[PDB]
RNA sequence: AGCCGGUAGCGGGCGUGGAUCCCUGGAUGUCCGAAUGGGGGAACCCGGCCGGCGGGAACGCCGGUCACCGCGCGCGCGGGGGGAACCUGGGGAACUGAAACAUCUCAGUACCCAGAGGAGAGGAAAGAGAAAUCGACUCCCUGAGUAGCGGCGAGCGA
RNA sequence: UGGUUCGUGGAGCCAUGGGGGAAUCUGGGCGGACCACCGCCUAAGGCUAAGUACUCCGGGUGACCGAUAGCGCACCAGUAC
RNA sequence: GUAGGGAAACCGAGUCCGAACAGGGCGCAGCGGCCGCAAAGUCCGCGGCCGUGGACCCGAAACCGGGCGAGCUAGCCCUGGCCAGGGUGAAGCUGGGGUGAGACCCAGUGGAGGCCCGAACCGGUGGGGGAUGCAAACCCCUCGGAUGAGCUGGGGCUAGGAGUGAAAAGCUAACCGAGCCCGGAGAUAGCUGGUUCUCCCCGAAAUGACUUUAGGGUCAGCCUCAGGCG
RNA sequence: CGUAGGGUUAGGCGGGACCUAAGGUGAAGCCGAAAGGCGUAGCCGAAGGGCAGCCGGUUAAUAUUCCGGCCCUUCCCGCAG
RNA sequence: UGGUGUUGGCUCUUGGUCGCGCCUGCGUAGGAUAGGUGGGAGCCUGUGAACCCCCGCCUCCGGGUGGGGGGGAGGCGCCGGUGAAAUACCACCCUGGCGCGGCUGGGGGCCUAACCCUCGGAUGGGGGGACAGCGCUUGGCGGGCAGUUUGACUGGGGCGGU
RNA sequence: GGGCCUGACUGCGAGGCCUGCAAGCCGAGCAGGGGCGAAAGCCGGGCCUAGUGAACCGGUGGUCCCGUGUGGAAGGGCCAU
RNA sequence: UGGGAGAGGGUGGUGGAAUUCCCGGAGUAGCGGUGAAAUGCGCAGAUACCGGGAGGAACGCCGAUGGCGAAGGCAGCCAC
RNA sequence: GCCCGGAUAGCUCAGGGUAGAGCAGGGGAUUGAAAAUCCCCGUGUCCUUGGUUCGAUUCCGAGUCCGGGCACCA
């Protein structure tokens, strides 16, 4: 999953740490690491289809910023978006960010 | 998620009412069907702007009726008709009463807004209910003489 | 005061009316190349449009123009690619060391990619941290192999 | 999860992929868990010379080399092969 | 450097353990007549050795990163081409016989087949030769296939823990149980080799303990030098 | 082999100004930290399709190319139907 | 593979905890169905009692109880008999019930609109459907792959022994 | 064999044995508070020599030594195991 | 020529009883089986009961000491 | 170490107001026998202790012993 079009969130590299043993705070000798290896954390990307100026527009957006899409639909009402291509409607909508 | 209902709805609320719904219900049903709008602050006071504009246009009309109530219960419409002792030869109709009201006292009146089914055929003194807007019914004392 | 590059020779020329030569600006600048009319096995091939040339309509040649993307209300402006090291960002090993080895080390190094420029990053405190204190950031010395971190091992290190 | 000297540690701070999700100074973040007190600072917009790094290029200089040395190449070399 | 002792609070020529004024640990310190010299210590030079670096030089088999290769070879895709001549004689068909009708039998016709013999072409069975070759796989004789799961030209696709494989760990550009090139890189090598002028004095060890140690190390033993003692 | 001079002549032969095959590339569109990977059409791509020249002579050296003889194709313009 | 996000509508049946309501509680001794204690000589009844028809009921099968139709001066306590424990009323509670309300969590049926597939017709129709997919997180299986470890002495090494 | 007992002590320890290190061993005597004995005295386990495990990491009881601006706290140190 | 009886044969259809399995419901401590037992099945809900479904095989009564066929052999019902 | 539990007749399985049942055993009935079957009969500090209660299998606490289950291991 790529990139949130609203927030800019992209995949990040994170480590996966495998541990063993009883934590010191429970009276164990302590944790031991039996393996670190790289992995990726992805944004919770989802599709959002809205209809703006009689055209259908799809956003790829992280669940966190799903509300931010409809917020753009509101702010787009004061714009003269008729006749524009769906691709051009999106560009204008994203300009309000 | 708070929304502004744009129509009365099943066990939901009356039009203009601000209700809390699950976000999925708002995003994928109400909003795409114009049934409601998310209660953002922007169009949230646009609601009270209307609750203000209507409540100003209502109380106005409940005032422009009293400006006829007190101006009509403080007079009498006397109407002369050729009549034999009791019975009018012609009659006095709503339109007649209106025409006579604008005649003498200038007051203009919707005759269809006056409660009189059959045209009056008898001399005497009559009190006829006028309804220029409900909850402001006017009692017009009219006098058909000869 | 000599000159026509290395380069003498044949055969011919130029220079005190200032040549050759040196510096600056300009003109010309085939074809390929980001290569950008289209195609292509780079330096070849094939077109549209306006104008010209030939006897010229077919054919050919000459000049101009014609990619794509982004931004601004069809027209403009910009982008593309290159650069020894240096710089920032996105990714990122292993040999090796631990006299075996896995955490750890090597090292955020080598290297890949994107970007920038003569530098780049950083930068005007939601800072430091104990002084009733200081006062952006960067860079050098010192603080200090200190404080600490660490199969409290090898080592790492403000 | 990453960064930091900090390898889960009493683990704060700075950054953030996931979930939940405020307030506008009487608001908020920090002083190494946490609480009180006392202080420090004002996050979620951006720009900013100079001091710093490098050496394709120019010059200056060597208790630097002197043709098996010094650049791979003093010469028609990134050539011949 | 001028103060140390203590885990520390802390005390201080002391301090720590301790109930102790007990004991013990670790600490505490010039020559000759105020003047000279010498000395704490510290700074710079020089030399020996040690730590960190590739650290005396040369040498792996390997590991990792980024590229380059299917013009060899392996498989597949697209489009073309090639296989002299001879032999055997399936089905079917026709006719005859047969029967209630049939099955079926006979003859002719027919021309099937990972069929037969054999060139081209594709192979490589046995022997001989060759062995600083004509040749980093060749030559002679012999032998297998030769209408098929056949051979072959041209155009393409698939590759490095990956491809491809009628499977041999085969092949992937003349060495593949993990290609090649450049890079990390001077990897590491307790191993092997090598280590360059002269003279003078002294002169070992091959044992003990411990050691994932045993042909490697730490300490001791044994050699040497400087100062001291006598 | 060294030095020098000469030598390759096309509307019809082969390829291009024609077609498409695998495959490659690729408006639309899809996907991926970056680099890039896909992808219908379309475009590219041939030893496949398509398309008009045969015989003889000549040079030291080219010839279906030059010449000779006899044939043929497309494009442009015109006339006729 | 649990939780959660993307993820919504309507139903039905449930469980768990919280607060309130009304009870349920019968070994033997004895009026009878005696929770535990404490209080306490009065609770009551025209603010409908002693009897008849419906049951919610639970019954230990003897009974306890409520609201209804009955109903128009009556009740049961202290008194007591054997009790560890007196019976009325009140009150706080124990072990259980159900009734309501709360937070909830579980299942089951349906719906369509997210999401997915499909339809020469695409602001639509059909199918799947809040499942699947995908994000974050939990535990599990896991030579398919990866990095490695797999001791020394030894009349050669292994085996044996140590 | 019996009586009384807990020295199967606390705080130290001159001097030695052994020995590469690290360990292992013997130990008189002083102080505290005890046991036995009339006393001299003896007693810091066992006639003796095997019955064992460095460090790291953590547990527990005690101490109240450190406590990240301050008071606490988290977490360490020290003694014992 | 006109008649008759018949499980004579072959083909295609088709009906109800029973068994078994499957699903739903209702219900609980055993069911099964034998000379007697055991193995087996059952609280993961069997047996016994009701409703729904699937599938194969054989045709009760009529039926007889019967009928038909060369024999082997032929039995729900229907048509050819 | 911690959580969940047990202990009841020889064996085993159930359980505030009982000390139960089956299996093993004893006799009798039965057959030809082995049995099945039939009647009866036994065999307990209910682990110990302390308390709750009028009373203790029960309820609580503390030991013991054995079950379980869980984590850790320098
Ligand atoms: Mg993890
Ligand atoms: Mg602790
Ligand atoms: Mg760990
Ligand atoms: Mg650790
Ligand atoms: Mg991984
Ligand atoms: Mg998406
Ligand atoms: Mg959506
Ligand atoms: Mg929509
Ligand atoms: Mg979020
Ligand atoms: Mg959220
Ligand atoms: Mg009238
Ligand atoms: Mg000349
Ligand atoms: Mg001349
Ligand atoms: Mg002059
Ligand atoms: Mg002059
Ligand atoms: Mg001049
Ligand atoms: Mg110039
Ligand atoms: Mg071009
Ligand atoms: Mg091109
Ligand atoms: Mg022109
Ligand atoms: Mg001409
Ligand atoms: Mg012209
Ligand atoms: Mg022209
Ligand atoms: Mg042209
Ligand atoms: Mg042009
Ligand atoms: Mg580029
Ligand atoms: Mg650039
Ligand atoms: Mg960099
Ligand atoms: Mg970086
Ligand atoms: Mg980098
Ligand atoms: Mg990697
Ligand atoms: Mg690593
Ligand atoms: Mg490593
Ligand atoms: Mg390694
Ligand atoms: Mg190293
Ligand atoms: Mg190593
Ligand atoms: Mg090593
Ligand atoms: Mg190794
Ligand atoms: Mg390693
Ligand atoms: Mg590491
Ligand atoms: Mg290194
Ligand atoms: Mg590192
Ligand atoms: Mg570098
Ligand atoms: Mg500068
Ligand atoms: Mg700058
Ligand atoms: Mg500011
Ligand atoms: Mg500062
Ligand atoms: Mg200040
Ligand atoms: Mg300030
Ligand atoms: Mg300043
Ligand atoms: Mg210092
Ligand atoms: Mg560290
Ligand atoms: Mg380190
Ligand atoms: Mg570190
Ligand atoms: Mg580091
Ligand atoms: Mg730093
Ligand atoms: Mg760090
Ligand atoms: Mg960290
Ligand atoms: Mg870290
Ligand atoms: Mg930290
Ligand atoms: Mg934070
Ligand atoms: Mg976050
Ligand atoms: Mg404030
Ligand atoms: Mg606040
Ligand atoms: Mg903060
Ligand atoms: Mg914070
Ligand atoms: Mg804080
Ligand atoms: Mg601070
Ligand atoms: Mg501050
Ligand atoms: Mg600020
Ligand atoms: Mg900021
Ligand atoms: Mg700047
Ligand atoms: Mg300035
Ligand atoms: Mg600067
Ligand atoms: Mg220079
Ligand atoms: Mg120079
Ligand atoms: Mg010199
Ligand atoms: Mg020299
Ligand atoms: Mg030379
Ligand atoms: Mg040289
Ligand atoms: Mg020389
Ligand atoms: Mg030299
Ligand atoms: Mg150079
Ligand atoms: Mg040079
Ligand atoms: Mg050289
Ligand atoms: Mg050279
Ligand atoms: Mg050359
Ligand atoms: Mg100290
Ligand atoms: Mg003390
Ligand atoms: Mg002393
Ligand atoms: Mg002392
Ligand atoms: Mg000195
Ligand atoms: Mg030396
Ligand atoms: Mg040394
Ligand atoms: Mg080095
Ligand atoms: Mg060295
Ligand atoms: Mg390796
Ligand atoms: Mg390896
Ligand atoms: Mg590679
Ligand atoms: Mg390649
Ligand atoms: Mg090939
Ligand atoms: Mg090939
Ligand atoms: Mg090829
Ligand atoms: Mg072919
Ligand atoms: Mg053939
Ligand atoms: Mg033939
Ligand atoms: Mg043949
Ligand atoms: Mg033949
Ligand atoms: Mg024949
Ligand atoms: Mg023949
Ligand atoms: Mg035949
Ligand atoms: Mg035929
Ligand atoms: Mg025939
Ligand atoms: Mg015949
Ligand atoms: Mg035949
Ligand atoms: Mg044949
Ligand atoms: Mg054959
Ligand atoms: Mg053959
Ligand atoms: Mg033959
Ligand atoms: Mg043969
Ligand atoms: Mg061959
Ligand atoms: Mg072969
Ligand atoms: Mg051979
Ligand atoms: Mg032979
Ligand atoms: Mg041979
Ligand atoms: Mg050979
Ligand atoms: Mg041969
Ligand atoms: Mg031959
Ligand atoms: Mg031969
Ligand atoms: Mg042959
Ligand atoms: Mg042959
Ligand atoms: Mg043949
Ligand atoms: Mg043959
Ligand atoms: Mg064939
Ligand atoms: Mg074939
Ligand atoms: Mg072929
Ligand atoms: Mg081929
Ligand atoms: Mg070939
Ligand atoms: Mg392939
Ligand atoms: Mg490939
Ligand atoms: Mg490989
Ligand atoms: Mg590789
Ligand atoms: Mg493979
Ligand atoms: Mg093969
Ligand atoms: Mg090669
Ligand atoms: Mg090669
Ligand atoms: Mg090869
Ligand atoms: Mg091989
Ligand atoms: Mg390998
Ligand atoms: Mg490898
Ligand atoms: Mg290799
Ligand atoms: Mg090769
Ligand atoms: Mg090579
Ligand atoms: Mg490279
Ligand atoms: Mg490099
Ligand atoms: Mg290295
Ligand atoms: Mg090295
Ligand atoms: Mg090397
Ligand atoms: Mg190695
Ligand atoms: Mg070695
Ligand atoms: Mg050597
Ligand atoms: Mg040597
Ligand atoms: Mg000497
Ligand atoms: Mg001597
Ligand atoms: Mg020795
Ligand atoms: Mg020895
Ligand atoms: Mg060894
Ligand atoms: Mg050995
Ligand atoms: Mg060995
Ligand atoms: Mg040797
Ligand atoms: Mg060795
Ligand atoms: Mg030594
Ligand atoms: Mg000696
Ligand atoms: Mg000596
Ligand atoms: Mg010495
Ligand atoms: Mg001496
Ligand atoms: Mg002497
Ligand atoms: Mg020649
Ligand atoms: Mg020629
Ligand atoms: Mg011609
Ligand atoms: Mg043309
Ligand atoms: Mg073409
Ligand atoms: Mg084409
Ligand atoms: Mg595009
Ligand atoms: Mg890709
Ligand atoms: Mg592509
Ligand atoms: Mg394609
Ligand atoms: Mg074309
Ligand atoms: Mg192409
Ligand atoms: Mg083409
Ligand atoms: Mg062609
Ligand atoms: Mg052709
Ligand atoms: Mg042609
Ligand atoms: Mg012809
Ligand atoms: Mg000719
Ligand atoms: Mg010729
Ligand atoms: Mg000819
Ligand atoms: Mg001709
Ligand atoms: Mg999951
Ligand atoms: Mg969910
Ligand atoms: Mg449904
Ligand atoms: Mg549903
Ligand atoms: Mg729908
Ligand atoms: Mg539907
Ligand atoms: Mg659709
Ligand atoms: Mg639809
Ligand atoms: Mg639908
Ligand atoms: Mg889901
Ligand atoms: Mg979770
Ligand atoms: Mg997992
Ligand atoms: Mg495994
Ligand atoms: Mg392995
Ligand atoms: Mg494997
Ligand atoms: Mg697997
Ligand atoms: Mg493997
Ligand atoms: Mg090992
Ligand atoms: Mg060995
Ligand atoms: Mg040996
Ligand atoms: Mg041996
Ligand atoms: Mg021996
Ligand atoms: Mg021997
Ligand atoms: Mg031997
Ligand atoms: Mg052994
Ligand atoms: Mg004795
Ligand atoms: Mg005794
Ligand atoms: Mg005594
Ligand atoms: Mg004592
Ligand atoms: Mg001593
Ligand atoms: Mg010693
Ligand atoms: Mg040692
Ligand atoms: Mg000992
Ligand atoms: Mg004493
Ligand atoms: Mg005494
Ligand atoms: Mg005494
Ligand atoms: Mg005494
Ligand atoms: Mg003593
Ligand atoms: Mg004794
Ligand atoms: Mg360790
Ligand atoms: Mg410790
Ligand atoms: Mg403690
Ligand atoms: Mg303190
Ligand atoms: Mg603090
Ligand atoms: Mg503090
Ligand atoms: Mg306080
Ligand atoms: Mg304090
Ligand atoms: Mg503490
Ligand atoms: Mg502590
Ligand atoms: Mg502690
Ligand atoms: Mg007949
Ligand atoms: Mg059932
Ligand atoms: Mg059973
Ligand atoms: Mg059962
Ligand atoms: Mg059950
Ligand atoms: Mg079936
Ligand atoms: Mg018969």
């Amino acid at each position: 999953s790529k990139v949130c079009e609203i927030s800019g969130k992209r995949p990040i590299v994170a480590n996966s740490i495998q541990r063993r043993g009883k934590a010191k705070r429970e009276g164990g000798v302590g944790k031991k690491t039996t393996g670190i290896s790289k992995r990726r954390q992805y944004p919770n990307l989802q599709k959002v289809r809205v209809r703006v100026a009689g055209q259908e527009i799809t956003f790829r957006v992280a669940a966190s910023h799903i509300p931010k899409v409809y917020e753009l639909v509101e702010r787009a009402k004061g714009l003269k978006l008729e006749g524009l291509s769906p691709k051009e409607i999106k560009k204008e909508l994203l300009k309000l960010l | 998620m708070k929304v502004i209902l744009l129509e009365p709805l099943e066990n939901l609320g009356d039009v203009g009412q601000v209700v809390d719904v699950k976000p999925g219900y708002a995003r994928n049903y109400l909003l795409p069907r114009g049934l409601a709008v998310l209660a953002t602050e922007s169009n949230l006071k646009a609601l009270e702007a209307r609750i203000r504009a209507q409540a100003k246009r209502l109380a106005e009309r409940k005032a422009e009726a009293e400006r006829l109530k007190e101006i009509l219960e403080n007079l009498t419409l006397t109407i002369p008709v050729r009549a034999g002792e009791t019975k009018i030869y012609g009659s006095v109709t709503a339109k007649d009463i209106a025409e006579a009201l604008s005649r003498q006292h200038g007051v203009t009146i919707d005759p269809k807004r006056l409660a009189l089914e059959k045209p009056i055929k008898e001399l005497g003194e009559y009190v006829l209910t006028y309804k220029p807007h409900p909850e402001v019914p006017i009692q017009l004392k009219v006098s058909v003489v000869a």
